[PDB]
DNA sequence: AGTCGTTGCTGATTGGCGTTGCCACCTCCAG
DNA sequence: CTGGAGGTGGCAACGCCAATCAGCAACGACT
């Protein structure tokens, strides 16, 4: 029995001007090609299916086909919500996607399923744990959700032999994050304790970007997104883990790399240094224009840079995207240190610069 | 954005279907190419026609539609204008046209019928009025606010800018830049203010201390408060493109509130002054140089080629007037191309490039040369 | 066989910021039921399922349910899409619903299908086409009017037509179908597309009409109308949704079924003592849900605070009130006779009462309107 | 109100203290006299310093009082401007002057110091800023308002009349004809509703009713009704005066509650459009043509007889320009003395007495003939 | 000391922002 | 061909508020 685990797919996700519709599309019929060859059983993602509330049209479009190319691989599927993904936008068509042997799970309680092999017989247990939103159910009360949920899943199981998964989409401690993760329960929790999770013979978690190995144990794992969804994670390989299960309990975990179809690189340093730098595409002809983000070391205006960057540029195969300097333009600061600068005009108590910085940063995330 | 031909048909005095394509043998070398004639000959709509057929609007008449329309010719059913403009090369087409009910000058006036297309490819990519507007201000970045600001500047309007209100100003800096967030802020700031003192009717005060701050319906004071930077920014092209108009003065930004743009005599030891003080030709030349640089500021994106003014001229001097246009001709050697009206004599013995709008006595009506016909 | 001919549900759409969700899923679950009653083969919808191109999200659900429920009577449906929702959003559930017994056509150029009866067989020849844009049919090119672009566009569209329905005949061949066909286009029976430029289908299940209609008097062309009630202009009217029965390969009658009012509606005209003798009637029902009102007040000139009024008056009624209007327009200027005359020598009384002129009062306001007047000239002095 | 002498020290360009006097062996003849310099020379600043003595205002600049003076010259601690000029055969003086606290080039701006009197017998009429303005008002006719419509046209303000909204045009109507009842009624009429509403009657609906009809705050709506034959007097004139000075076009009142004129084109048909539809060149002669009839129209009450046409003669080409200026000089012909100000080499030959101003080899200062210098 | 010159303290406008309403434009339709 | 209903947005008149100018009375510098 074999089990395939991505998350964080971010479908329609708009990288600045560019989109990635291409990558994932080049994504998506590899993962069905690889699914084919290894007969896998079943594939779930744990959250983050798509960048927003409201996907734009090429992303459904993406995910339909890709749940449609399913049926001719007859691989079972399991979609859950992140906390960038939206309930009825995943449980609207969560009825349709039951006749396509497909299960959505967005909102919590949701009794543990009994994943069928292809042959048809029972081959796990689910327990389908959406991203659990603290006005749906605090440390305690998703350890005891969990363990109450895992003692329905264990009473549901009796004395079969089959291995318990577990899902979730939470941050955990030591994990490492990155700058498109965005942050949740900003106001009540932390970071989750890798040791409260039930006795589960597997767990399945999203949210992290970067794939890693958390609490020391083997059965609990992040698999992050598939293709680099920032520029501080380009040159890192993207992984999906092929988890494999005999006689009730784990056999072995194994990693595999996701073809990269769109080159992304960074520079750094002066004028001088990129002018060189930039010399790694002459004449190299790459059919896909290559995304750069340039770190300039430079105190030049942004707007006066950016024409002889792009005059470099237009005789090279390449297309820039960002252009950080590393006098200041409004593009660059971030609104915190904008708002902060109109603070410091006023009197800088601290007393009330507290609680006016909680409540400018509340309304940014509503806006968010 | 260039324009690479214009037809136009019975619109103001130009009664008839007129087309001048540029890119042809007089028009090759993207030189300065001024139009010329007499008073009330339709020199002026000429450039209508081209903010009409993008727009669908003109700067005379705030719109053109079902319920009015005095921009097409007396004793006549029907009106249209059509522009060719290239875009990061690639060729676009516009259209807008509109036709009397049964034929007849005494009809009620129909919808107008809109249109944009691909030049080579043909393909449509929209057929209505909002759609068409929307995708066309994405496309070359700037709508109709931003494209009489930073590329048409009307008659007796070139000090719009700098005499606009500081709220207006912000807001075309926000435009040009893409920063709305600031004036979203602002105003979801005011309006959870707003929502908490109804809720009354110590959160409230901590509300009203941070409205007070930055809170504004539609974001007016976080919005001045952070465009200062661009305001900067700005300034900076400002006066990079002022020293070659006009070597006297220098600009630098108002220490306040709202903003606004000082000016700096480096003649009279550097003292700086308000920008009302100005002379009228002063005034005329800081704001060419202010709009060249507000199409410089987006330079990188979306760039604009060519850049079209209404008779600013007629305040300058014999002197000040040679300036401007040895500016402009050097100006000229990036490949803005830009087209002038004017009536000063000077200026038109230098510009060799004229289309003349030639007038017909007592009939009211006037025509183009016999090239351009159609 | 029997079909079904619905269009102009327009799910999602707001009317005066309320909200159709019950009455579209009561109309869907009537629909279910009748097609199940009547052992119905196939269901068409010409058009207009969305009243926009980015639909609510209990739009979307209610489309799925209905599309989800459907599969229990094993009868097909096929969607077409209308001027209103948008072909990117019909083609996202293309795939999808093609497991569902289920066809959804968004683009041109989709080749003619056969329908097949509830056991499997052939039963017609769809030919679908779907509200044609002209960005879809058409290429544009510069020196054209605005009444020759139309023009090039309805020769396009009547080629098109043409062109399908030879195709259409080419894959039915011998065997006795009927060929339906289908549209969301208007037709007078000029921008519009004339009836005479239809193909000979043996039916033509048009949309883009709330109206139930035959166009040309020709019975296999017909206008099937909305559903339910879009607006208050048509509140009191039924509305229909069409039975088309097929026997040897032609067409054999249309049968009308009433679509139950599930929102009730009413329009009122006249003073304020017409409005008060019309809500008269709703003094006490029980209304379950209240019904909407359109009020037109016809003008004598109250100009009061007529909205605390209609809040008053339908305080204790079991009634809401969507909206209320009045004809209050009238220019406002004084008409100088000869140019002799000048403001300085026209007294103040002589030119009220040349502003009243203009009004068409009557003395019973006439005197006191005066008497008030010059109670401010006496106060000034 | 005729313009005898004006007397300015130390404003804008102009440093020291100059004089001119409209009586003296030039200006004689009371004709055409043209402002004539390169751009910033100080000829907007002669105009200037006659509206400032006038009304303690300029056209760019809102007000000067004991703040934000920037109309005096840099390094220079005083500043002041006297004119005289004759109402009803007896003329008057007027003076206002700043000074620098302890005389130096910085310091604290002091309040000025204003004055009005007759030459006839050297009395102080009034002194206070209030006073003197309220007492010239009564004496001349004519505020800022009015005094910058009838007899100063700023440059590019010269169509402010045409463009403004009906509020101001109806406001400047009332004052100008005397006839402001109108407004007060309203304004009685809307404050005794609104008391009687917050009451709470037919009284009440009574004064509803009354207020629809003509009751408004600040006496808006029976002053815009009410000033129809105001405004229809006015264009009359102004057309009377405009079949001389343009001959294609007339002028009459439209069919609006907003006070508007509507132009008839003779030559097409009499086919008759808006105004907003005008050229540049035929707006200003139609602008031209509205400002003299505000002139005429109160020649029975007070009489005015001074015009001063600060820019906008470029917007017209030579062979129209040929014909406005025969115009004016048959105006001038009569009691009415006026003084155009351009930069255009046709009237560099066609006025022969000129009010020459010349810069000063870069130092930022400005002098004119030193047969003015005191 | 006197005299003038400069500086600090109340009342009447006036511009700015928000509120509510009315009117116009665009779009999809129906007489 | 025209009207017409239903969003959607822009402008305008009114209400309340904060800034500013003008008037007044009380100290510093030069003769
Ligand atoms: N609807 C119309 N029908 C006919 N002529 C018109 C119409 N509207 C404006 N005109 C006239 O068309 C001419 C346009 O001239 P314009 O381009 O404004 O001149 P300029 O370039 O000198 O400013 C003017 O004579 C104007 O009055
Ligand atoms: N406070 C000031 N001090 C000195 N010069 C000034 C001041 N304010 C304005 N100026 C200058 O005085 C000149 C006035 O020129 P102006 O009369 O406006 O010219 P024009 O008649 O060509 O319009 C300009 O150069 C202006 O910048
Ligand atoms: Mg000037
Ligand atoms: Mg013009
Ligand atoms: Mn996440
Ligand atoms: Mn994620």
């Amino acid at each position: 029995m074999r089990i395939l685990h991505t998350s964080d797919w971010h479908l329609g996700q708009n990288f600045y001007s560019k989109s990635r519709e291409a990558e994932h599309q080049a994504f998506l019929d590899w993962l069905l090609e690889t699914a084919q060859t290894h007969q896998v059983d079943a594939i779930i993602v744990a959250g983050d299916v798509f960048d927003t509330g409201s996907p734009p049209s090429y992303a459904r479009t993406l995910y339909n086909r890709f749940v449609v190319n399913l049926q001719q691989t007859g691989c079972h599927l399991v979609v859950l919500a992140g906390n960038q993904d939206s309930v009825a936008t995943l449980n609207e068509s969560r009825d349709i996607m039951a006749f396509l042997n497909t299960t959505v799970v967005a909102s919590a309680g949701h009794a543990p399923q009994i994943l069928p092999r292809r042959d048809g017989t029972p081959g796990a247990v689910l327990c389908p744990i959406p991203f659990l939103r603290p006005r749906d159910i605090l440390l305690a009360a998703i350890t005891d959700y969990y363990q109450q949920h895992y003692a329905d899943a264990c009473k549901l199981r009796g004395d079969q032999p089959l291995p318990i998964i577990a899902t979730g989409h939470l941050t955990t401690v030591g994990a490492s994050k990155s700058d498109a993760v965005r942050d949740i329960y900003i106001g009540t929790l932390d970071a989750f304790p890798a040791q409260n999770f039930p006795p589960a013979d597997y767990i399945a978690l999203g949210h992290i970007h970067r794939a890693q190995i958390i609490g020391g144990m083997e059965h609990v794992r992040y698999c992050g997104s598939p293709i680099p969804l920032s520029f501080d994670e380009c040159g890192k390989s993207k992984y999906v883990h092929l988890v494999t299960f005999s006689n009730g309990k784990l056999e072995s975990v194994e990693n595999l790399n996701v073809p990269v179809t769109q080159p992304m690189a960074v520079l750094k340093g002066d004028l001088a240094s990129i002018t060189a730098q930039l010399e790694q595409w002459r004449d190299v002809s790459q059919e896909p224009p290559v995304w750069l983000d340039i770190e300039i070391t430079t105190d030049e205006y942004l707007h006066d840079i950016q024409r002889k960057i792009q005059a470099l540029t237009e005789s090279l195969p390449v297309e820039v995207l960002l252009v950080r300097r590393s006098r200041e333009t409004l593009s660059e600061l971030s609104v915190e240190e904008v708002f902060n600068r109109r603070l410091a005009l006023e009197e800088l108590d601290e007393s009330q610069q507290q609680r006016l910085q909680h409540l400018f940063t509340t309304t940014l995330h509503t806006l968010a | 954005m260039k324009i690479l031909s214009l037809r136009l048909k019975n619109l103001n005095s130009l009664k008839g279907e007129w087309k001048i394509d540029f890119t042809r043998e007089p028009f090759a070398s993207n030189g300065l190419f001024a139009i010329t004639g007499p008073t009330g000959a339709g020199k002026t709509t000429l450039l209508d026609a081209i903010c009409l057929a993008l727009y669908h609007e003109t700067p005379r008449l705030s719109n053109v539609s079902q319920s009015q329309n005095d921009l097409m010719t007396r004793d006549t059913a029907e009106c249209l204008a059509e522009v060719e403009f290239e875009v990061k090369g690639e060729a676009y087409r516009a259209f807008w046209s509109q036709n009397r009910a049964r034929n007849q000058p005494d009809g009620n006036l129909q919808v107008p019928r809109v249109e944009l297309a691909r030049c080579a490819d043909g393909k449509i990519l929209a057929d209505k009025v909002k759609d068409k507007l929307e995708l066309t201000a994405t496309l070359t970045g700037l709508d109709y606010g931003r494209f009489t600001r930073s590329m048409l500047l009307s008659q007796g309007q070139f000090a719009a800018f700098l005499n606009a209100k500081p709220k207006e100003r912000a807001e075309l800096l926000e435009e040009l830049t893409g920063t709305e967030i600031y004036g979203q802020i602002s105003a979801m700031v005011f309006e959870q203010h707003k929502s908490a003192r109804t809720e009354l009717e110590q959160q409230v005060e901590d509300w009203g201390y941070l409205n007070s701050l930055i809170g504004s319906k539609e974001g007016d004071k976080f919005r001045k408060f952070a465009q200062g930077l661009t305001l900067d920014n700005l300034v900076h092209l400002a006066n990079q493109q002022l020293t070659r108009l006009h070597g006297r003065y220098l600009l630098q930004r108002k220490a306040s509130e709202a903003l606004e743009v000082e000016v700096v005599d480096t003649w009279q030891a550097d003292a700086v002054r308000d920008t009302r003080t100005l002379s009228g030709g002063e005034s005329f030349l800081v704001s060419l140089a202010l709009a060249l640089a507000l199409s410089d500021l987006v330079s990188h994106k979306t760039r604009i080629d060519s850049l079209f003014l209404d008779e600013g001229f007629g305040t300058l001097d014999s002197e000040t007037l040679d300036t401007a246009l040895d500016a402009l001709d050097a100006l000229n050697a990036s490949g803005k191309t830009i087209g002038v009206i004017s009536h000063v004599e000077a200026m038109k013995e230098r510009i060799p490039v004229q289309i003349k709008v030639k007038k017909i006595n007592g009939l009211g009506y006037s025509k183009l040369e016999s090239t351009f016909a159609v």
